[PDB]
């Protein structure tokens, strides 16, 4: 009740973490061609705006 | 190697009738004080729709019993509760716990006033004024 | 053997006789037989050894080592010097632990030879050891930097504590 | 050593070489004979110290250890082959190939003369153990296993390296011990905590403490043909003694933050023992007695000074012998009755009476019945952390209660009868079923006579 | 359980407990009729509520001092030296492998071993046979015809019918 | 004291049809008979009864389990609880241990070990 729930509930939890923010990542890079390049524009302003990068 | 009915399910009202007895003949017919309903307290993954706990209980003495094995000992077929405590746990006394057994103790803890006091032999009590004086009185001479 | 200074004990001091009577005693029955039984197997044999045991002998030496270097030295990146007073300092503390398996003996040697009185009597092991046992765990244990034994990286420094900390700073002496 | 990994190098190529059937007695033969000379030039003196040839060797001058490193590969051909004959010799040619190169790092280390080379080899192994637990076993729950088993032990060991090559160069070397002369001290400060805590964490996930000891009861409960790797993970969990090379120095003056390892470990010594009395399994029944005392000794590295030493050297091949033998009790009587649930073995004392005595003289060395090589590693223990504080008596005191209580519970579950079944269960314990159950208890009550042989420096 | 029976397994138990609390032989002896005459009070009547009151307050007075630790028939389910014979056990046919030179002795014994397993190897022609007949579906306690209607063999054989005897 | 244990009641006539429930351990019963015997078996039967007495402790708790409630969360009242309680004493001693073992002395001159 103890030494399968709570030394079990934190460490593989990092399992059911991890795999929960590996689905964000193919299932929204589905295709749009369109939608990969108004992601590029983003990246090339936040890097003027941000920090160091300019100077 | 078994499969079909391999363990319990996330019950315990899954449809309680179709449990026991799918396999796992704890109840009869859903009606036997046995149904696998007893999830008693959820919310502890403890013991599920589980053919299982809160059945009654406290032990398997292993008496006469003259059907078969019965028992602890000759192995029948599908009676097994909650055990572990069970080879080495038995039924009702006599009495009732009227706990005198602390009380029994307790006739020294009223003569733990007498651990207060002495023992001396000679001589009796003499327990009224200061003619007593334990110790010596006076010098050489 | 031994030497007996090393390992003192006062003479025997038996007394004897002492009959008085002509009750039936015994002990004229048990010294003058038995005494006789154990003689053949053991003396004759003990002897048949000791002749063919001189047949030849057999040596081996002492075993003294060279001291040269002591404490302080030397500078400190150094490894060669520093290991010497390691090796100097190693042989110091397993032989100052059986100097102390001596003088315990040596309180195990009158308290069984006396036993009645025990502690009026004999006037010196409990002054003798205390003295001793009481200048050991000062200065020559690390107490309680034993586990590394930490030879000469910090046998000094309880020894600069009982320099830098005591006979100045006691305010005043 | 000169040539001990040469010649067990050579083993290798001698078994594929070999013909059919006699690869068993090809290999059983030789590898008996690298133990006059694993004894031969080793166990020499002795007084500051023994360097050995190079770079390659300290000899394992004060901790021995490396004996029973060398007993094992002539002690689990001759347990593994009881389910093993039925697979294919082109595969039976393998497992004992990799077996053999499980020795072989093992023999670098616990010597390795350096810290650098010791996590090279400390690392080593892992690869060989994990082709045994996921290949050879039985059914399933071998695959998350075959993962816990990783993931733990990789995730602490690599904030190693980033400490280990920050000492190389900030302090000269490491690559001595014998340059750790010139030490500088490790004082309390905020970067100074995670040196200690990286350096010392990835120790304490093999050797587990309460926490993180989540892997230990699944390698071991789902495990090879007959203990065949779980006798040599049970020397791989005390083969993380490096602790002992560690701290002993390197940061010498830490025992500051001492306290959130000796509580955890104190209390938890006390419970992990009690928490096993209603196991059902029987394999695992012993696998947390292998949690409990071991994890004795991480109470008795971190509380320094001797009079531990002496005795958490000896505690380390205490259960060396005996948690194998223990293993081996348990890969028999699984080849009669194909169940490892201890209530169905019942039954039992009147079929073997011979291993009678196997079971008791493995459970009376738990009881510890003094002149054994147990109680004199428990009672230095107890008369070492007496000293630490007086009150640490008790929980310890209740560690020898429940332990006695715990080992008969599985001596006296076989003293029952009537069997009720069972027409199988004829083999009457065979001359290979005693000669690996042999050789445990044969040294292991005969170094109680001259046990100067097990002790530190110390 | 019926209600005919109810009263009889506590009337064995009655004088059962009785002769533990006495001291000479007559005293429970005397006490014999004495004991029976309360219990030959209600003798012929209904079965209901009517009657159930000698019952309903039977557990006052046996219950209500009932045997400060009887006499137990020391081959019993309780009681000391029940059990006792266990380091002999009998382990009946513990007989299958010996590496002979130990099946030297007892050659009529051996001899007399194969006979005996015609009957426990042949019988199943017949016994399981009306075994799917006599059982209908799954009824109560499973006997079989008890000479199983020419020759009972046995259906307990042989581990009923050759047990283990004690000594 | 630990139980009652309720070793008499009533009946006659409380559902009086509840009978044949016999029939259900006597199926069991013939059918284990007709399994124990048999003139070549050389082995156990399966019997599922501890199959599903190991399974479903051994694992199916942690399928089960959601931490819903507050009584699986009354874990750290046990699990952490009482390691708070032990550190509490150990560094009390060790503290009025030391200071004592400083400034003063209280062991004696024969103590070596230690
Ligand atoms: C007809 C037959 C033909 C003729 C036969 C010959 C005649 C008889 C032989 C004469 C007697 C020799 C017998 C040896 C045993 C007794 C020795 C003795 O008491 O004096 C000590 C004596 C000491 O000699 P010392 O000159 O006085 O001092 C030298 C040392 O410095 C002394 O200090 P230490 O360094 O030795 O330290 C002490 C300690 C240290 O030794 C040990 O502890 C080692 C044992 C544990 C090893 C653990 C490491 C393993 C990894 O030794 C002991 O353990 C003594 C226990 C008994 C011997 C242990 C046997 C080892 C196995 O001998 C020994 O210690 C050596 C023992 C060698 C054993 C030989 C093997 C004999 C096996 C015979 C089998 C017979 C079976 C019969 C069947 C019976 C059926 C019922
Ligand atoms: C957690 C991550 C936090 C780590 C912070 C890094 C600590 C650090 O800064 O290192 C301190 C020190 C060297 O750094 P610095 O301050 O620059 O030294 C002065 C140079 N003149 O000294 C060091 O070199 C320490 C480097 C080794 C420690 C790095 C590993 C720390 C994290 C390990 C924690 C234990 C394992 C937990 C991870 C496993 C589970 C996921």
């Amino acid at each position: 009740l103890l030494d399968l729930i709570w030394l079990e509930a934190i460490l593989p939890k990092t399992i059911s973490l991890a795999q929960m923010k590996a689905s964000t990542l193919v299932t929204n890079q589905k295709g749009l061609i369109k939608l990969y390049f108004l992601s590029f524009l983003i990246t090339i302003l936040i890097s003027m705006i941000l920090f160091n990068f300019h100077e | 190697a078994s499969h079909i009915t391999k363990d319990m399910l996330p019950g315990p009202y899954p449809k309680t009738p179709e449990e026991r007895a799918a396999a796992a003949k704890k109840y009869n017919m859903r009606v036997e004080d046995y149904e696998p309903y007893p999830d008693d307290g959820t919310g502890y993954g403890d013991y599920p729709k589980l053919p299982d706990r809160s059945q009654q209980e406290r032990d398997p003495w292993y008496d006469w019993d003259h059907p078969d094995l019965r028992l602890n000992w000759g192995e029948p077929m599908h009676w097994d509760l909650d055990m572990y405590i069970r080879n080495r746990v038995d039924t009702s006394p006599t009495p009732v716990n009227w706990n005198l057994m602390c009380k029994h103790l307790f006739g020294f803890v009223a003569f733990m006033l007498f651990m207060f006091w002495v023992g001396e032999t000679y001589p009796a009590y003499q327990p009224v004024g200061p003619k007593q004086y334990p110790y010596n009185n006076l010098y050489l001479e | 053997s031994w030497d007996k200074d090393v390992y003192p004990e006062p003479p025997r001091r038996t007394p004897a006789p002492s009959p008085q009577t002509s009750l039936p005693n015994p002990i004229t029955y048990l010294t003058k037989a038995f005494d006789l039984l154990v003689d053949r197997p053991v003396t004759l044999v003990r002897e048949f050894i000791e002749r063919q045991h001189a047949k030849n002998k057999y040596y081996y030496y002492h075993r003294e080592f060279r001291r040269v270097p002591d404490i302080t030295e030397c500078q400190e990146k150094d490894v060669l010097c520093m290991f010497e007073a390691e090796m100097q300092w190693r042989r110091d503390y397993k032989v100052d632990q059986e100097i102390v398996n001596i003088i315990q003996e040596r309180l195990k040697a009158c308290q069984q030879r006396e036993g009645e009185s025990h502690r009026q009597n004999c006037a010196k092991e409990l002054e003798q050891f205390t003295q001793v046992v009481k200048a050991y765990q000062d200065r020559y244990h690390d107490l309680g930097a034993h586990y590394s034994a930490r030879k000469c990286l910090a046998k000094q420094k309880q020894r600069m504590l009982a320099e830098r900390k005591a006979a100045k700073e006691a305010a005043a002496a | 050593m000169l040539k001990y990994i040469i010649p067990t190098i050579m083993l290798m190529p001698l078994t594929w070489l070999s013909k059919n059937n006699m690869i068993w007695v090809n290999s059983t033969a030789h590898s008996l004979l690298i133990s006059f000379t694993s004894l031969l030039l080793m166990n020499q003196f002795g007084d500051n110290s023994l360097n050995f040839s190079l770079l390659f060797f300290s000899d394992s001058l004060s901790t021995p250890l490396l004996i029973l490193t060398m007993w094992l590969l002539p002690l689990m051909l001759m347990a593994s082959q009881h389910h093993l004959s039925k697979e294919n010799l082109t595969r039976k040619k393998l497992f004992i190939t990799m077996l053999i190169s499980l020795q072989l790092f093992l023999i670098m280390t616990f010597t390795a003369m350096e810290l650098i080379l010791f996590y090279i080899l400390f690392e080593a192994t892992l690869v060989p153990t994990l082709i045994i637990i996921t290949r050879w076993g039985n059914q399933t729950e071998r695959l998350n296993a075959g993962l816990y088993f990783l993931f733990y032990t990789l995730a602490g060991s690599l904030p190693l390296l980033v400490a280990l090559i920050y000492i190389q160069n900030t302090v000269g070397s490491l690559n001595f011990l014998m340059l750790q002369y010139w030490v500088q001290p490790v004082h309390n400060s905020w970067s100074n905590v995670f040196m200690w805590l990286a350096c010392m964490m990835a120790f304490m996930v093999k050797m587990p403490l309460y926490g993180l000891h989540l892997w230990l009861p699944k390698a071991h409960v789902e495990a090879p043909i007959a203990g065949s790797m779980v006798l040599a993970a049970v020397l791989l969990k005390l083969g993380g003694y490096g602790m002992l090379r560690i701290t002993l120095i390197l940061n010498p003056m830490t025992d500051f933050m001492a306290y959130p390892f000796i509580m955890l470990s104190l209390w938890g010594m006390i419970m992990t023992s009690s928490i096993c009395l209603r196991q059902t399994d029987l394999k695992s029944l012993i696998a947390y007695s292998s949690v409990s005392h071991m994890a004795l000794v991480i109470v008795a590295i971190l509380i320094q000074t001797p009079w531990s030493y002496m005795g958490a050297t000896a505690l380390m091949i205490a259960h060396g012998l005996t948690s194998s033998m223990l293993f081996c009790l348990a890969n028999s009587n699984y080849e009669r009755i194909h169940s490892r649930t201890m209530i169905l073995a019942r039954g039992l004392q009147t079929l073997l009476p011979l291993m009678a005595t196997w079971w008791l003289l493995a459970s009376l060395t738990n009881l510890a019945l003094p002149p054994t090589i147990n109680l004199i590693g428990e009672l230095f223990v107890v008369m070492s952390t007496f000293s630490w504080s007086n009150i640490t008596i008790i929980l310890m005191g209740v560690n020898m209660v429940i332990t006695a209580l715990y080992s008969l519970y599985m001596l006296i579950m076989t003293q029952r009868g009537k069997y009720t079944y069972h027409i199988n269960n004829i083999s009457p314990s065979f001359t290979r079923e005693n000669a690996l159950m042999s050789l445990h208890i044969l040294p292991l009550l005969l170094l109680t006579l001259n046990p100067k042989i097990i002790l530190g420096p110390l | 359980l019926t209600h005919q029976q109810k009263v009889l397994r506590l009337y064995k138990r009655a004088l059962r407990h009785l002769e533990s609390w006495c001291i000479h032989r007559d005293k429970y002896r005397y006490f014999a009729c004495l004991l029976r005459a309360r219990f030959d009070e209600h003798k012929n009547e209904k079965d209901m509520v009517k009657a159930t009151q000698l019952l309903r307050e039977a557990e006052e007075e046996f219950w209500h001092g009932q045997h400060p630790q009887p006499y137990i028939f020391p081959e019993s389910p309780g009681g000391t030296s029940y059990e006792r014979y266990e380091c002999y056990k009998v382990p009946e046919w513990c007989l299958d492998d010996w590496h002979p030179s130990e099946k030297a002795m007892y050659p009529d014994y051996f001899a007399k071993r194969e006979q005996w397993k015609k009957l426990r190897r042949e019988s199943w022609e017949r016994e399981v046979k009306q075994l799917q007949e006599e059982t209908p579906v799954g009824g109560p306690r499973t006997e079989a015809l008890p000479p199983a209607r020419k020759q009972g063999d046995l259906p307990p054989l042989w581990w009923h019918i050759v047990t283990r005897p004690r000594e | 004291t630990t139980l009652d244990p309720a070793e008499y009641d009533i009946s006659s006539e409380t559902r009086k049809a509840q009978a044949e429930r016999l029939a259900i351990r006597s199926r069991l019963k013939r059918e284990y008979q007709l399994q124990y015997y048999d003139p070549s078996r050389r082995g156990v039967i399966e019997d599922p009864a501890l199959v599903r007495w190991t399974y479903a402790r051994s694992a199916n708790i942690y399928p089960n389990f959601r931490p819903n409630t507050k009584t699986s969360l009354l874990g750290a009242l046990f699990g952490i609880g009482p390691l708070v309680f032990w550190y509490y004493v150990f560094k009390t001693d060790r503290d009025r241990k030391e200071k004592l073992i400083q400034e003063g002395k209280l062991d004696r001159t024969f103590n070596i070990s230690y």
